[PDB]
């Protein structure tokens, strides 16, 4: 009853010679329903792992051993600017308007897309930002140190602090190199919960406003990349043995809830949901449709393939690019109302300014009046017509 | 065989008198809705004679000298437009030149009006297809400008308007969506619109006219959309220029109303308060054409200062063609320093820092004027908040203080306090969940506040009142996004006891969702048997039995 | 020291002419709202010197002869009177002396409304106090209500109403709330009240003037009421024999309009129907008191037809002042009557039983006029089930029938669907949990309409529209109050596909909360991922995740 | 924070002489909260358990071996009437505006009480009826045969029906007398429940529209009289053995729910809550407050004892009524508000008539206009009053 799409990208060098596909393009559009197409590519890109992030108007790329982002217009269909960063960058994600960047320096920046500030924390973190992930309200950073700091919004953003900004908490149960974090939707206190996976092949579930962890997950291999179900109800996780894993936070034995386990103890998860023949090598990007009845995963020797979550069927290959995939975003089939528009990005400067916001004013119908309920009517409303008589005897 | 309803209106359209039309319109536009599909039909079957005879006799009526003839073709008009599609979109010309000449003819002015409604929705089902703009639209558009600029132009030197301000509302309002559309043909008419606009943007006592709200934000808003039809792409920068205009005149204004106080306040982007004559009364405003209209007096430079607040509110509200540069600095700037000269409390008079050379009764009316100008700037945040959404998160701490210092001012007036929690609402809701110790200390009042109202309306500790409403809606969102572990035992207490006795189905659902953890370590009883008492069956306690 | 308002208010009252006072009539009601603290002290501080200054003034303001004055005080007495109590209620005698000969005097109409709500207000206030009822309402009262009936009377013999409609309304307005509190003074004048708002009950196309429907709404609302002021505690009785009347007036006319048709309907209550001369148009009415005024044609009658099932509705509208009998059984068999006849479908024009001796148009006429009738027996249905809650379960099963048999006969008329679907809304609130199968099937083209409606509004299979917001809204009844058991697998998946669509949070949170079991006794999957998709952050999926 | 009442009923001689209460009395009306005392009594009453329905306007009670059933008006103060029923009756409920009244016959009516119904139901019972619970939706008859019959209201009401009424369903698990029956404010089919008692020392939790047994709870005596708190997560049950049982729903190990066992595993509560002595007896009537915190218990020796729920204290004696006690019904603190009132009840009558529904009209400002926007304002609104300066001019 729709129609849903997704954006790849690939990296390092073509695997294959003589397999006719182009060899400038980066980034790829593809239609994942009702059957597989590619709308439109982007040339001369190489994007690492989590470095991409897909708004309705942008698609922001990290460059491989390098300090730009690469942007791309979505709507003209070209690449829009050649953004320079400080420092080299490892990861970054897009909250709203706002591109977040964790560094090799383990530094973190917030670079506001309309308003061209670059907020530049100082360097908490020992070693390099691995993994980032945000919330309306937070901002969780995992790097190579073990330590997931969790920082506010709002001490970040607001404007006449002149001070070093501080992270709010320090999630340390971990014991290596973060390389997954995923966020549930919830923003409240409570209710939300936030999961990490590490290179010791550990996957904690945090309450992290309280700085609790909830649940503790071991893996055979390390977990690459995860992703959560569209309900809140499940994880995804891709390991290094070239399998994927599903768990059920509320199936017979629930991993959260009234029903669960003290948190102290640890839950093992051994039985693969699935398994990749090591031709096309282990899924190094993982994404979960609108619906979550099917899933996406994509792998370094060119071929993403579709998982059937509800069938439990074989995976097959939609298409082999030919190059290491890296990403893949899927982009919501319903559009939604946002009451501005970012048709064109503001660069990075350091320079004293105003405070200045840069969009596009969208008709959101914020001014109502009757005359507008005369003329969207079908022919004229009874009472309006009523007095409109009156007036004309 | 005909559809009995086409049958009927040719019969009662054959039958009845032309001068006692009017009065049947309401079952002829019914009757005509009814029968949309014989006038969908692409132009023999007794349907389509029918169809062809009822055209024929809606032109006779438009053409035909009868005033209320052209009323009744202009009520059948419109129904046909709305109904038929297509086929009545390419014969609609000589409606449309009919309908220009009806605003030409002197008519009754509720006619006027219904023929502005009803080329103004030609016009924007016309927009759908190229060849009828090109056939219609842009011939026919000039003059109907011209039609409505003849109306609304003000000749002010030789005598006060012929036309009522609802009538300039009504062409503002039509004129607001033509330039949006056709900005090209618009665009010769411009200068005539910003002239005939000039005196609603900010009225003021001395003017001795009442303006009518809708005039004022139909004004603003066509004032705001002329920017579509600046030539050669250069919208974005006469947007950008206009608002910073209005901020300078908001500025220049609050010198000559704050003269009476010394100000503490020092800008952040580089404005500085000239001398202001401390003799006489204040004075400003002028009659060149960038300038708004000349006042005099202390409350008619508040109520300047107050619609030109307003203007900067219809700024945020109203679109734009191209991405513009909002100056949130400016207005921050400008917000803080109307928001920092406060009126002293009962028995406080001689705390604040005046100027000696101003009389006392200037001071009275400096403190009574006051609280409109922060009520309007309260306003204006919330329309910043509404267009920025996430984006203003970096202004929300300013916001904060300026709304507690402004509370805090006014406590005893309810405008102002509906204002400050319809506010607070957003501001949690932005960034409400991770305020610290000393944000949620000094919000403490504003809750007070509202939980006060809430109970004085409920009778507690009686009928509907708009603060109470504002305070009820405030009242969830002091549970959802606000730092339970900030709040002091006392204040919790008191909204569990307010959502209670509101019997508020989302406060106390809020509360079961958000307990307090106390000093001790241990949660307070929740309030869910109040909340399965007084709705047992709704929709979110059936949730909470999932 | 007197508060800066106070002063201010009484500068302001000191310098300005009273000609422009109206014009500052808004700012003088801000600062007199704002200082109700010293109206309400009880009567040398400056500030009670400059209280009995602004009482002093405002009754000058009152008592000399100026229509702007009048007005200014007007509005003075208006605002001092809520924000004053008790204090400006003992004094407030000379001023309901003053505004009522504010009334009597010719002045602007407008100064005439706003003096009428004012003291609509001073006695509902003064109904608090009993020794000011003594002293002020009771003496007062007869000559207000002889003022108004004065205005609102028609010398129709003569000359038509010098008095707008809308004035009518406004007088109409303040005589139901007084014969509501002062039964016994209001009583001498009820066969006035009667007489003058004769005309407005059911206005048809004969009457040849255009009413307003608040007219009509106030005039019924002030002849329900006028029950309270019947002797010896006949209120129920009357409204007992007013509601009987209504009702067999509904059937006489119903009579004259369905002469077209052969009527196969005999009563439950035992009405027969009279036979009706097939020679000439429908006609009926007359100038008897007890008979509403004539009207002739075929319109026309369903016109007087739809005013009664309005005069019907508005008697469950109104409170009663004593327990009275509601007659269901007469009202059941009525609206049985009139929903019987159906227009028939394109192309089955033969199918239903007509008189032979009937032209066709005026079989015509009747087509098109039935949807009307049927769109008011639908609203008499909605407002009895308002009224009488839980009690109207017995009723569901008829209303049902016809709803359904109403919803089939004019399926391509939004206004009569969207009337169906508010209707079955409130229907499946009381009774729709444990309807039967049968039912269920006959219920499922509305179910059919109800998701295309919503479908095409959101365009997926557009501009919001009442039709659509009313299925919108209907959408979470039919899975909180529908039984899924009953309805067929395409219709639930129908029913999901438009709820995920159309966006709705509560028809999607309705569907996860209620699943359909089918014949393999296997759940379908729940749309919770597009729920949890399009709303995260909302408080019902935040009541999920407890 | 609020005042708190509830309405008692006593049966049978006076039971100690000089004790100086009153004999003529059977109704009394006490406040609970904020401190005990009595505002009212109503004379000449005889009141079984299970036979007192408290509304706003009356009180509606059932007489010993005896089918009248006196109406008393809490307006006025007075006994209203002397109601004559076809046969003895053993229980009546109110439920809306219908009092809904099972017999020894096994028969089953609803009387309306504003348009003077009578709807009499075939003996679907063998025996006495012994409890009834309504639904807005269902009623719920439980009788001495061990069938608990499920009746649609819809069913039962409606007018032209001349054909014999039937059940809905029938819950049969149990297999001795049903004497108690609550049912959950859910009226959903799914999330529905109804908890019914018998003599056989069983207590079955059930979907009533499903026909499931959802739950089965055994006692170490027959339960009297059964309430659920407001919360719906406990039920308190008093027994033969002097003794009150209270069972958490949703406690450590939740009887219903996900983490329930099977349906068919029987739960044991042979814990008690509180324990009375014999000199006061076993609680014939159980009522629980609006806050749940507290609850009332009537004893056969007279007294009226109240429990600490929350503090779990020694029980007090608030009175001695010197007459067994059958009754206490809690009344709401808040008031709700209801379009119609029901000042006078109307006799059941058989004779055929027009359907008449007798009831006083409330204001419920069900008529909205402009004009009342102007009058409830504090002052004039500023665009009306503009409207009115414009029109003034």
């Amino acid at each position: 009853m729709l129609t849903e799409e997704f954006v790849s990208a690939i990296c390092g060098p073509p695997l294959s010679s003589n397999t006719a596909i182009a060899k400038d393009v980066g980034i790829y559009c593809h239609t994942l329903s009702p059957s597989y197409s590619v709308k439109s590519t982007f040339k001369k890109s190489s994007v690492p792992v989590n470095c991409l992030a897909v708004s309705d108007t942008h698609i922001f790329a990290g460059q491989h051993e390098k300090a730009y982002v690469h942007v791309y217009s979505r709507l003209r269909g070209n690449q829009e600017a050649f953004v320079a960063l400080p420092e080299r960058i490892r990861c970054l994600i897009l909250i709203g308007d706002i591109l977040v960047v964790g560094t090799t320096e383990g530094r973190l920046m917030l670079w506001e897309i309309c308003t061209g500030r670059l907020v530049s924390t100082p360097a908490r973190h020992v070693q390099a930002v691995s993994c980032v992930a945000a919330t309306p309200s937070h901002v969780l950073t995992g790097s190579d140190d073990s330590d997931i700091h969790v920082w506010s919004l709002s001490q970040l953003l607001e404007l006449d602090s002149a001070a070093e900004h501080e992270p709010l908490r320090t999630l340390a149960n971990h014991r290596a190199a973060i390389t997954a974090l995923a966020v549930s939707p919830s923003d409240s206190a409570d209710t939300n919960f936030c999961v990490s996976a590490s290179k010791d092949k550990s996957c904690i579930i945090w309450n992290y406003q309280t700085g609790d962890a909830l649940r503790t997950l071991i893996f055979p291999g390390y977990p690459l990349c995860m992703s959560l179900d569209p309900s809140s109800r499940a994880i995804f996780v891709s390991c290094e043995d070239s399998s994927l894993y599903v768990a059920e936070m509320f199936g017979e034995k629930p991993l959260l809830g009234p029903g669960s386990e003290d948190p102290s103890t640890v839950v093992q998860i051994s039985t693969p949901f699935g398994a990749t023949q090591p031709d096309v090598g282990p899924a190094s990007c993982l994404s979960v449709s609108y619906d979550g009845t099917m899933l996406l995963t994509g792998h370094p020797r060119g071929q993403i393939m579709r998982w059937d979550i509800s069938e439990n069927k074989s995976p097959v290959e939609l298409a082999n690019l030919n190059a290491a995939v890296t990403n893949l975003i899927f982009v919501s089939p319903f559009l939604t109302s946002k009451p501005t528009k970012t048709v064109n990005i503001i660069k990075p400067s350091q320079a004293e300014r105003a405070y200045t916001f840069t969009a596009q004013f969208e008709p959101m119908s914020f001014t109502k009046s009757r005359l507008d309920s005369l003329l969207n009517a079908t022919g004229f409303p009874a009472d309006a017509l009523e007095s409109a008589i009156v007036a004309f005897y | 065989t005909a559809p009995p309803d086409l049958r009927v209106v040719c019969h009662r359209l054959a039958s009845t008198p032309v001068d006692s039309l009017p009065r049947l319109c309401p079952l002829l536009i019914n009757h005509v809705l009814r029968c949309g599909g014989p006038l969908s039909e692409p132009q023999t079957s007794e349907t389509a004679m029918l169809v062809h005879k009822f055209r024929t006799h809606i032109t006779s009526l438009l053409t035909g000298k009868s005033p209320a003839g052209r009323f009744t073709a202009v009520c059948l008009i419109k129904a046909v437009i709305d109904v038929g599609g297509w086929e009545s979109l390419r014969s609609a010309e000589p409606w449309i030149r009919g309908l220009i000449g009806v605003l030409q003819k002197p008519d009754p002015l509720s006619s006027k009006e219904l023929s502005i409604v009803t080329l103004t929705k030609l016009y924007i089902l016309l927009q759908d297809y190229q060849t009828l703009i090109r056939e219609m639209a842009t011939p026919t558009l000039p003059g109907y400008a011209t039609a409505c600029l003849q109306l609304i132009k003000p000749p002010a030197s030789g005598r006060p308007l012929k036309v009522p301000l609802n009538f300039v509302d009504t062409v503002a309002w039509s004129l607001s969506k033509l330039v949006v559309l056709y900005s090209t043909t618009m665009r010769p008419f411009s200068g005539q619109i910003k002239s005939a606009l000039r005196p609603y943007i900010a009225p003021t006592s001395s003017d001795n006219v009442v303006v009518p709200q809708s005039l004022k934000e139909n004004s603003r808003n066509l004032l705001i959309l002329l920017t579509y039809t600046a030539p050669k792409n250069g919208s974005s920068d006469e947007w950008v220029k206009a608002i910073r205009a209005t901020i300078l005149d908001c500025h220049t204004t609050a010198d000559q109303v704050f003269r009476a106080v010394r100000e503490s306040w020092e800008s952040t982007t580089g404005y500085h308060i000239q001398p202001v004559n401390a003799t006489g009364e204040p004075s400003g405003g002028g009659d060149s054409v960038d300038e708004l209209p000349p006042w005099s007096g202390l409350q008619a430079g508040a109520e300047r200062l107050t619609g030109l607040l307003e203007y900067l509110t219809a700024y945020f509200n109203n679109p734009t063609r191209a991405p513009v540069n909002v100056p949130l600095g400016e207005l921050l700037d400008l917000t803080t320093r109307l928001t920092l000269v406060i009126p002293p409390s009962l028995g406080a008079e001689d705390s604040i820092e005046t100027n000696p050379a101003i009389g006392r009764d200037e001071k009275a009316e400096l403190w009574s004027a006051l609280p409109d100008i922060h009520h309007a700037v309260l306003r204006l945040h919330c329309a910043i908040i509404r267009r920025l959404e996430a984006n203003a998160i970096p202004l929300a701490t300013d916001i904060i203080d300026q709304m507690v210092r402004v509370s805090t001012a006014s406590k005893q007036l309810p405008s102002v306090r509906e204002t400050a929690y319809i506010l607070a609402k957003e501001i949690l809701l932005l960034a409400g969940s991770t305020l610290p110790k000393l944000t949620v200390d000094i919000l403490i009042p504003l809750i007070q506040s509202s939980c006060h109202d809430i109970l004085t309306a409920a009778g507690h500790a009686s009928t509907a009142s708009p603060v109470s409403q504002a305070a009820s809606a405030l009242l969830p969102t002091f549970f959802t996004h606000l730092p339970q572990k900030h709040l002091p035992p006392d204040i919790r207490g008191l909204l569990d006891r307010t959502a209670i006795l509101s019997h508020n189905q989302s406060a106390m659902l809020a509360s079961c969702l958000h307990p307090y953890r106390d000093s001790r370590g241990r949660y307070y009883p929740s309030i869910l048997p109040f909340l399965v008492r007084r709705f047992p069956r709704d929709e979110s306690v059936e949730v909470l039995r999932s």
